[PDB]
DNA sequence: ATCGCTGTTCAATACATGCACAGGATGTATATATCTGACACGTGCCTGGAGACTAGGGAGTAATCCCCTTGGCGGTTAAAACGCGGGGGACAGCGCGTACGTGCGTTTAAGCGGTGCTAGAGCTGTCTACGACCAATTGAGCGGCCTCGGCACCGGGATTCTCCAGGGCGGCCGCGTATAGGGAT
DNA sequence: ATCCCTATACGCGGCCGCCCTGGAGAATCCCGGTGCCGAGGCCGCTCAATTGGTCGTAGACAGCTCTAGCACCGCTTAAACGCACGTACGCGCTGTCCCCCGCGTTTTAACCGCCAAGGGGATTACTCCCTAGTCTCCAGGCACGTGTCAGATATATACATCCTGTGCATGTATTGAACAGCGAT
């Protein structure tokens, strides 16, 4: 099972038990500009976005110069770009700036209001537009547009079409963005997502699932207050997660400066403005508040850069041992990337090598102890762009071999099983089909194909 | 013996509304039956009206009320007008 | 023989919705309707509010004679007659709907039940 | 004022009438039908009352108007 | 002494005397008012004249002089007031009004 | 004169023969009323009332009640076929309806 | 003030005959009174029409019996006619 | 003897009523309906005639029976 | 062999029989049926010719009206053919069953 | 840059319905001709309507009471209104095979014209019992009263249906299997 | 005479399946408890039903006529029957999309209790106007008889219509061409 150890890690090491003054705890974060396409497209900018030195960078006015029609992303032409769709919204209380008090009205507890809800897109558009101008020209309540699917380029054609005049790594997905290579359309992960919000809108702090780099463009006209934190302090969250009871993953919480102040976690406080762009570096746990009526276009990418992969796989391992749900299959992604990418760095070379070898070994052992003692070892074939199949009794990724049978269902739908849950099923496995889509010979051939180009 | 029917008067009314049109025998029987039906209806309704109000006579009031209760809307309006005019002319003479 | 129909849930990325306040228990659509049918088919109380019915009756009567006062038993009898008429009309409308192989009574069912009964 | 006969009341009437699933547009049609029926019966009752030279519609007037329509009613008078 | 039929006095064609006798001998009330027969005869004559005019128009629309039961049925069933007054009446040899449901008309 | 015996007693009835005779005479149904019409009509009315009341009492007993309310009368009328035919065009105020659900509306 | 006659006095006696330990409510009593009045009106009107058809001026037991045959449905008609015949025989005999 | 109302007769009646297609089982249904209607009307008429102490069923008796059932008939007195 | 498509002579017959007033049943079979029905109630009955004519006219009117209502009941259930269930529905909704 | 490969995006091509559109059978609206019997009129008279007076009770008008119909106020409590998520049902569309419509030949019996017999509907005269009418009387039923038990509300537990799981024992499917003996060398 | 070698009867073990079975949880029902108001029996009275006798006519009865209801025949032919064919239509199955239902939450107004005023229903009282009744006079309308013209039946005709086999036209189920992304050289 184990696929990782202290053999592959570019992750810079700092200790959470540190001391920091106000300057270090509140320093300006590395920022840059863009005066031509070559700037962002040049490796200097992309590396700056893949550079561990800066927790996050601001590409100020990037759209302001190239002039892509991000105003078409405006909820106005959004309604004139959609009448009916789903807009998931997190109901939350309109606190002023950073004063998310509690019932008693004089405390700042870590837990934050984060409740699910949804309706038609035009419903949220009406609500947000009406609450705009401050509801036709603290005390207030605010529905919070979140993760509004945009995986279709037809109804949003101007948007996605004009959203390609930028570099591939800052682009939705391309050979410089490993998300393209997963053969999937992870919602809110590899297909850009637009989320509208009103002043004070707050997405509780977090690290983007799997620790990718994030490309965020608030098309405005709203602004945004920010709280960025570098990846080192991540377990620091966990620390006060125990103190204030909240959790670091999948929970709800809006930190306050003093909250992590005993954590001595600095705060890269800054903002943006209509049309700007920003790169939230992989590993930056950020808590944002749209202080004005705005709409974000945000998604996640990882350049093949070495630091990205290592900063990311930590979350994958965490989730695997924390039974926590991930949103990107690193195993499968590592494969297609190691299969059709110009890997040209020894660091990432061995980095992938180790866990890929572990994948080979565990698939080997699985089929070995279960070939004839198993149950009809099948060869599905892995038709192109098969959705990554995830267990449900444990959720863990199932690669190559799998346990899928039609679990009743008047329409005969199919449910998936892994070795970990094959246990709860019965002795080893007794009842569920086995369907492995890659013969060990083919996967070994692909492994052999993996090489470090001299680029 | 000697029967009685409205055929003698139904032919006068006909001559007053369609001077050159005649009527067959079946049609005349239908007309006589229709007059009998409407007479029975109105007389019965007027009798019920008189009995309800603890009275023992049927007058123009009862007939007019029965016409209003049995006739549907515009027929009723025109019939009431014609009946009131007829009673006025009868009294004046 | 070739199954090739394996399936699973679709991935997505969303801001966490902590708490998860939800109401799981629900009756299937229709059972509570049958419960209401049974409950109202063993009772005798009127199913319409008295004050709204009185207001409607007076509004209608305003077009016949002005300053028309109503005995309480008069309005009660009018309500009884109207509700019995509507219940019978609904029984016939439901019969028409079942005839048309449906379960939902539509305006066409009411119109057919009225036409067949001779009420224009 | 016809809106006093509300959706829940029409639902209760239909339930007593044995209806299980009710279309959205049936409420307006029921309101129209009830208005027509009430207009007819009330016109007959007002005629009866006017005959007696009165100004209050008595239960007997409503009973007579209903029996005139072919809908005899028991328990509100003769 | 000079006779004068009450029909002439009221200006009617239907018999006021016969209507009065029928009202008296039909057991409708202990007494019959002077104007009751006149009103009832006037109403009967009005209804008869209206239906007769409609039937005559219908017959002339068929190129005929004599009115037959078919023309009476057409007059009664075409006009809404007369149709409602006689909605539960069957006229012998009257026939049915010409109608066909559009659903049945050829595609 | 002799001890006045009510006309109902001679007919062996409990409905008013004399009152029915009064109503027939004053209702202007006929010029004259025979001596036997009131007795026959009273007997028929008493029989009909006895039938309806027996059915209503059975319905009330089924309900575990001592008195008879209009609901019991409606049940008795709408159950018996002949009584339902006689009173088909009648509505009993505050009586309700006979429970029935179309077999297709029952849960599948 | 002024009196109002009703069939309640006799309806209760009939009820005591049928069920000797059961009562009746006021609303049910009004319903029964209305039923008696309605049936009386129906039978009397049919008998009057029968007498008018045959050029008679009196309503006899035969007119009432034929009206009962015409109005009451099936078995009820036979039972009512039998009862009425027995009642008239008892009345005339005594 | 009830079969004397032939299928063509019922088809003619339906045509006058407006029916375009007629099922094969409708003729028996129509025969039953007609038998019930005629039974009611004829029982009423025969009672009417028997009251008058007669043996002939007059046209007036049928008219009175129809008026009593609820079908007023014009053209026979 | 000029054959008319199904339903084209039916409409011609509908128009022909709606334009007319003649009694659609043969008089002799109807007379025999009436006599047979009557013989159950009273024996050795004699019928006036006018009485039989009135009975036939009333029966024709009743059946024509019932067929109109049954045709309406059939069209509602998306059908051009009338069937016994259509007639039964027309009779139930009519309060005569 | 380019000499190849590649996915998209456009236009061009073929095809079957909508619809003219001929003919041609078939049924229909029509227009003149002819004759029948039903309508429209006249004739006599005779039952019913009108003129005239009486005599009496029903209805109209007024005066008064007091019932009950309206107008209103407050709080409480269920019921209405609004919004949400989801599954169950309405509607469409396609396949099919079955039963009804059409037309033609065979033939059953209804329609029709006379014709005679008689059962009975219908009229007329008699008179007799029975129903109306009236006077006197009393006791049956109606208007109030009081009261006391049946029913109405209440609470609290006892089934009890709904409504999701989870299986357990019957089915078919289907993969595997053993093969071996008629064919071919 | 011997090798063969794959399709066939064999099996067995997975595979679905179709119900059964369990808890959990909203529903509704039933047992015990307390309390109120309405139904039931009593009492006083007054007016309606009974008794008892008389008057007049309505209907029951007998006698008698002439209508029309029934029954026959003998025939014409109009319609009902039966059959063969095919088509379109009723009915089942599948798919989707969406619109009602079950539920929770806010609000709102229905409802109950009580107060308060007065409008009009309900009654009694007095008076006269009008309706029933009676008698007589005579006019209209009913039954019966006559003729003549409107409508039905016939024919020959011209025309409206429906069914089927022609054509173009067009938007689309199906081709090549013109954009390109894309990469090793
Ligand atoms: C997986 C759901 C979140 C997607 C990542 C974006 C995010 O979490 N945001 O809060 C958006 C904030 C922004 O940068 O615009
Ligand atoms: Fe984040
Ligand atoms: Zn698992």
């Amino acid at each position: 099972e184990s696929y990782l150890s202290p053999a592959q890690s570019v992750k810079p090491k700092i200790n959470t038990e540190e001391k920091l003054p106000r300057e270090k705890l509140n320093p300006p974060t590395p920022s840059i500009y863009l005066e031509s396409k070559r700037d962002a497209f040049s490796p200097v900018l992309l590396q700056f976005c893949t550079d561990p030195r800066n927790p996050i960078t601001v590409i100020r006015g990037l759209a302001g110069s190239l002039r892509l029609n991000l105003g078409l992303f405006s909820t106005k032409t959004l309604v004139e770009a959609s009448g009916e769709h789903t807009v998931e919204v997190r109901t939350q209380v309109q606190q002023p700036s950073d004063e998310n008090w509690d019932l008693t009205g004089t405390r700042q507890i870590w837990p934050c209001e984060s409740s699910r809800s949804h309706t038609t897109i035009a419903k949220y558009a009406q609500y947000q537009a009406s609450s705009f101008q401050e509801s036709l020209q603290n005390h207030h309540i605010i529905k919070f547009g979140t993760n509004i699917d945009l995986s279709d380029a037809k109804r949003w054609k101007p948007q996605l079409q004009e959203l390609l005049k930028l570099p591939a790594f800052m682009r939705v997905t391309s050979t410089g963005n490993m998300l393209s290579h997963v053969g999937h359309t992870i919602l809110g992960m590899n297909t850009v997502q637009l989320y509208m919000k009103v002043p004070g809108s707050r997405t509780p702090g977090h690290q983007e699932n799997n620790n990718f780099c994030s490309v965020n463009i608030n098309i405005g006209p709203g602004d945004c207050e920010w709280f960025a934190v570098h990846e080192h302090y991540w377990e620091t969250i966990s620390a006060f997660c125990d103190r204030h009871g909240v959790d670091y993953l999948t929970g709800s919480w809006w930190p306050i400066l003093d909250d992590l102040y005993a954590s001595n976690i600095p705060v890269y406080r800054f903002v943006q403005r209509p049309g700007d762009l920003v790169w939230i570096n992989a590993g930056t746990v950020h808590w944002v508040q749209a202080t004005g009526w705005c709409n974000n276009i945000a998604w996640n990418v990882g350049p093949l850069t070495a630091y990205q992969y290592q900063l990311a796989l930590e979350r994958y391992e965490w989730n695997e041992v924390k039974n926590v749900k991930s949103i990107v299959p690193m195993i499968h992604v590592s494969w297609n990337v190691a299969r059709t990418v110009k890997i040209s760095d020894p660091d990432l070379f061995k980095m992938i090598k180790f866990c890929l070898l572990q994948s080979m070994k565990h698939c080997q052992v699985q089929r070995e102890s279960l070939v004839r003692a198993g149950k009809k070892i099948a060869y599905q074939g892995r038709v192109k762009d098969e959705p990554a199949y995830y267990c449900n009794e444990c959720d863990v990724e199932v690669f190559n071999i799998l346990f899928v049978t039609s679990e009743n269902g008047s329409r005969n739908t199919y449910l998936v099983h892994c070795e970990g849950c094959a246990r709860r099923r019965s002795a080893g496995l007794q009842g569920v089909v086995v369907l492995e889509q890659y013969r060990t010979e083919e996967l070994a051939q692909a492994y052999d194909a993996f090489t470090l180009a001299p680029a | 013996s000697r029967k009685e029917s409205y055929s003698v008067y139904v032919y006068k009314v006909l001559k007053q509304v369609h001077p050159d049109t005649g009527i067959s025998s079946k049609a005349m029987g239908i007309m006589n039956s229709f007059v009998n039906d409407i007479f029975e209806r109105i007389a019965g309704e007027a009798s019920r009206l008189a009995h309800y109000n603890k009275r023992s006579t049927i007058t123009s009031r009862e007939i007019q009320t029965a016409v209003r209760l049995l006739l549907p809307g515009e027929l009723a309006k025109h019939a009431v007008s014609e009946g009131t005019k007829a009673v006025t002319k009868y009294t004046s003479s | 023989a070739p199954r090739k129909q394996l399936a699973t849930k679709a991935a997505r990325c969303s801001a966490p919705a902590t708490g998860g306040v939800k109401k799981p228990h629900r009756y299937r659509p229709g059972t509570v309707a049958l419960r209401e049918i049974r409950r109202y088919q063993k009772s005798t109380e009127l199913l319409i509010r008295k004050l709204p019915f009185q207001r409607l009756v007076r509004e209608i009567a305003q077009d016949f004679k002005t300053d028309l006062r109503f005995q309480s038993s008069a309005v009660m009898a009018l309500q009884e007659a109207s509700e019995a008429y509507l219940v019978g009309l609904f029984e016939d409308t439901n019969l028409a709907a079942i005839h048309a192989k449906r379960v939902t009574i539509m305006p066409k069912d009411i119109q057919l039940a009225r036409r067949i009964r001779g009420e224009r | 004022n016809i809106q006093g006969i509300t959706k829940p009341a029409i639902r209760r009437l239909a339930r007593r009438g044995g209806v299980k699933r009710i279309s959205g547009l049936i409420y307006e049609e029921t309101r129209g039908v009830l208005k027509v029926f009430l207009e007819n019966v009330i016109r007959d009752a007002v005629t009866y009352t006017e005959h007696a030279k009165r100004k209050t519609v008595t239960a007997m007037d409503v009973v007579y108007a209903l029996k005139r329509q072919g809908r005899t009613l028991y328990g509100f008078g003769g | 002494a000079k006779a004068k039929t009450r029909s002439s006095r009221a200006g009617l064609q239907f018999p006021v005397g016969r209507v009065h006798r029928l009202l008296r001998k039909g057991n409708y009330a202990e007494r019959v008012g002077a104007g009751a027969p006149v009103y009832l005869a006037a109403v009967l004559e009005y209804l008869t004249a209206e239906i007769l005019e409609l039937a005559g128009n219908a017959a002339r629309d068929n190129k005929k002089t004599r009115i037959i039961p078919r023309h009476l049925q057409l007059a009664i069933r075409n006009d809404e007031e007369l149709n409602k007054l006689l909605g539960k009446v069957t006229i012998a040899q009257g026939g049915v009004l010409p109608n066909i449901q559009a659903v049945l008309l050829p595609k």
